[PDB]
RNA sequence: GAGGACCGAACCCACCAGGGUUGAAAACCUGGGGGAUGACCUGUGGUUAGGGGUGAAAGGCCAAUCAAACUCCGUGAU
RNA sequence: AAACGUGUGCGCCGAUUGACUAAGGGUUCCUGGGUCAAGCUGAUCUGCCCAGGGUAAGUCGGGACCUAAGGCGAGGCCGACAGGCGUAGUCGAUGGACAACCGGUUGAUAUUCCGGUACCCGCGAUGGGGUGACGCAGGAAGGUAGUCCAGCCCGGGCGGUGGUUGUCCCGGGGUAAGGGUGUAGGCCGUGUGGUAGGCAAAUCCGUCACACGCUGAGACCUGAUGCCGAGAAGUGGAUGAUCCUAUGCUGUCGAGAAAAGCCUCUAGCGGCCCGUACCCUAAACCGACUCAGGUGGUCAGGUAGAGAAUACCGAGGCGUUCGGGUGAACUAUGGUUAAGGAACUCGGCAAAAUGCCCCCGUAACUUCGGGAGAAGGGGGGCCACUUCUGGUGAUCACUCUUGCAGUGUGAGCUGGGGGUGGCCGCAGAGACCAGCGAGAAGCGACUGUUUACUAAAAACACAGGUCCGUGCGAAGCCGUAAGGCGAUGUAUACGGACUGACGCCUGCCCGGUGCUGGAACGUUAAGGGGACCGGUUAGCUGAGAACUUAAGCGCCAGUAAACGGCUAAGGUAGCGAAAUUCCUUGUCGGGUAAGUUCCGACCUGCACGAAUGGCGUAACGACUUCUCGACUGUCUCA
RNA sequence: CAGUUUGAUAUUGGUGUAUGUCUAACCUGGGUCCGUGAUCCGGAUCAGGGACAGUGUCUGAUGGGUAGUU
């Protein structure tokens, strides 16, 4: 859920924070953690290519199994629900009956102790993973593969949900979270249920520092800059830019999807 | 206040050192054009 | 017993006044002054290079130099 | 011989003018000699000149051990050349692992030499598993270092002047690493069987069913018949850490390195190199200087005090680096001023005043947190008596589980609180230190950042809002490309644009420009085509029309929290002489003896207006403006 | 002028009625295996896409993003 902070300092007033009632352990599984250092928005040449990033709290990366293809017929129990700094949705630790441990995104309604199984024989319950050919039409799914064995790509953030609309031959119709309707091969795997932690989007950070912890640096408006820096800059007093709005590099507002891009033939209806 | 030269031998051998001059061909010309001019200390 | 919480030394800073102004100092001194558990200060090691970097944005900073650094060359420019 | 040495005295620093270390410097360190060059004077002296000498490591820091950010990079990819990126690997501490302490000595070195006592190095993987392995904040408890006191212990003294054989005065009352022990505290289920997983295996790890000790501050002994000590004593009590137990415990969201090493599982007599002098809040480093500046880290005593503030002192150091006089004007840093109290001035600029602990009391307004330390008022010294109350813990007994226990008992020591009376002064927070307060308006919600070196702000940022783009080899961005960031992310995510907490709201216009979508039809390049007309004497060859075609444009719809305006539509809500109003010192009311400023209204809005947001808003502000109280040399007027 | 973008043409093939289909050029930042201790690279092999896309030459449009100057 969400906990609203008592207004007791100018900064804290009007803010809120996740209540963390879901998590059962506060420490990660040692074998499944990997090092992770912030990049700061700079590529291999050292130049900033993505603006407004860097300075966040130190993090460690949890190895998540977005494929879930090699445990067909092996049951598992949800040992814990844990916090993940790398993504909005929580992560659930699975103890497979064969002795191996893995993480998955936390679907809504998955609770500690629940049994979940993969493979074509798994029941249609939150957490189970199946090939799209085995999921009934009209089911809500998440963490959908793009190519057979390519790993989950779609519907991975908090509260994301995909509705399976139809199955036609070797292709399946999916209503993406953005509302786009897209064709996907019927051999791709997907997980039943929608991703949990749906209240995440209601969090009010409250103060500038709380974003800085997340690594979001200040964003400077163009109309405050000088003409050398940004097209909108300049002018005496406040101006709206004096020209049709553009990105700092002069590109106008407009659709930027490549019109010749191959994937077009998989797109039934755009958002 | 704080002036613009805080000496550090380590950081002055990793920036102007002879090993660094021999790494970029543009830097080996600097070394050669100092040998021809006759300087004593050939690289920092 | 939380807090970009309060008062206040170290530390960081530079709002006011006087002095200094061929100065003790190519930016400081004296008395007040702001922050002082955080978007904080700092050491060491890395890294971004010139129509380029970086910039909580002043055309600011990039070796006392920046509306385009410095050095050599065209060059005894015009 | 003012400055060099010795002695005496006086003053200064003492969270440092003391003692160390890294960086940096590179012989400035010690001895002897010198006073030509240098020293802002002087010199017999020197961080100067000359000669000679001085730095001792199996255990300290680093290498021969590990790796992070990052660098280089065999093959390799990409790139006209130059060259860019990068795999295996290999480097890279500011981190991890790893064995010594005390005392003495020289002119110059000491955890390095010397003395004593210590410690470490000389079946099983490189593959699997465990561990290593980790944030921030907070309190309490137990200890120690240190410090203080003593009527006690040891050594001295009987006071140049009234008195000092006495609970009188002065000085000292220590001892490390290692070993033995295993306390306070903290942590932890054991075993049998099966076992899809851990690249092969595994008796190890993980998972399932079943049945049911480890670490650890400190105290004590040893180290110590030694060393140290004013060659004696070398005890007891109180106080007490920012240090240890503690990588502990509790809370919490922003969710907090890797590898080596160690353990485990299977597969199968020697101890090397560099540093070791000296300076290091500075006269040896960075500032051209023996420069009022800057320079990371460690040590951190007494009294008063909450304190590392502040005053005087300790350990220890400094008084050398131009002096001696002299009541001129004047300048600067301090000090005090009668009566008045902002009359000064652009402006209360500066100064003055308040300032501490305890107790009483505290408004409008409000987002219910706040405003608030609002405002305002009271007590404060010393002596005696009296009263209550923590901590510690010998002795006295009792108990056990018989100990480094326990439970009663309370000596001595030492905090803290409350009454009654008395005494002194002008003054009891007596020195140093140590908030001025109130009312109103403007802008910005707030804390923050900014023009290094004239602007700290109403500017930027911000949390919140909307719109636009992006279906993942995403969009966007660096690059010619590869390759990267975005992201080890996936529409509740990422990027771009404007507005800027919160509250009530955000009106009309799609004619222009831009953006989104549709393209019947018109126009249109290359390319295809080669009509027909020429040159030459069918062939070669020159120019070459009709026709064929895409985007784009003309065209049709939508779009304004798109750029924009208020015939396309003509400014709604709200506000209004305003950060906007020229005329203007608009008019009226309030404030003053007097108000071009200010506050509340009017509306003739030169030239307000709804996300280049409109109107308000509690709190906040080294921001701007006006007013009042306290206070003062700002002023009469010096 | 860079950039974005349109068409022709080469890489570029079979077959059917401007538009289908096929696989063999070509593309996979899809899976698995080897060089091999290896997220680069290459070679296999399955899984797809597919004569499209990418790239070379020619060509129309847009082009203050940049550059030279009046």
């Amino acid at each position: 859920g969400i906990r609203k902070y008592k207004p007791t300092t100018p900064g804290r007033r009007g803010s809120s924070v996740a209540d963390f009632v879901e998590i059962t352990r506060s420490t990660p599984e040692k074998s499944l953690v990997r090092p992770l250092h912030s990049k700061g928005g700079r590529n291999n040449t050292g130049r900033v290519t993505v603006r407004h990033q860097g300075g966040g709290h130190k993090r460690a990366y949890r190895v998540i199994d977005f494929r879930r293809h090699d445990k067909d017929g092996v049951p598992a129990k949800v040992a814990h629900i844990e916090y993940d700094p790398n993504r909005t949705a929580r992560i659930a630790l699975l103890h497979y009956a064969d002795g191996e441990k893995r993480y998955i995104i936390a679907p809504r309604g998955l609770s500690q102790g629940d049994r979940i199984e993969n493979g074509p024989g798994a029941d249609i319950k939150p957490g189970n993973n199946l090939a799209l050919r085995n999921i009934p039409v009209g089911t809500t799914i998440h963490a959908i593969e793009l190519r057979p064995g390519g790993g989950a790509k779609f519907a991975r953030s908090a509260g994301a949900s995909v509705q399976l609309l139809a199955k036609e031959g070797s292709m399946a119709h999916l209503r993406m979270p953005s509302g786009e309707i897209r064709l996907v091969d019927v051999r791709c795997r997907a997980t039943i249920g929608e991703v949990g932690n749906a209240e995440q989007s209601n969090i009010n950070w409250g103060k500038a520092g709380r974003k800085r912890w997340l690594g979001v640096r200040p964003t400077v408006r163009g109309v405050a800059m000088n003409p050398v820096d940004h097209p909108h800059g300049g002018g005496e007093g406040k101006t709206s830019g004096g020209r049709h709005p553009v990105s700092p590099w002069g590109q106008k507002e407009g659709r930027t999807r490549s019109p010749k891009k191959a994937s077009n033939k998989y797109i039934v209806r755009r958002r | 206040s704080k002036r613009t030269f805080q000496p550090n031998n380590r950081r002055r051998a990793k920036t102007h050192g002879f090993r660094l001059r021999m790494r970029t061909r543009a830097g080996r010309a600097i070394l050669a054009t100092r040998r021809s001019k006759g300087r004593a200390r050939l690289s920092a």
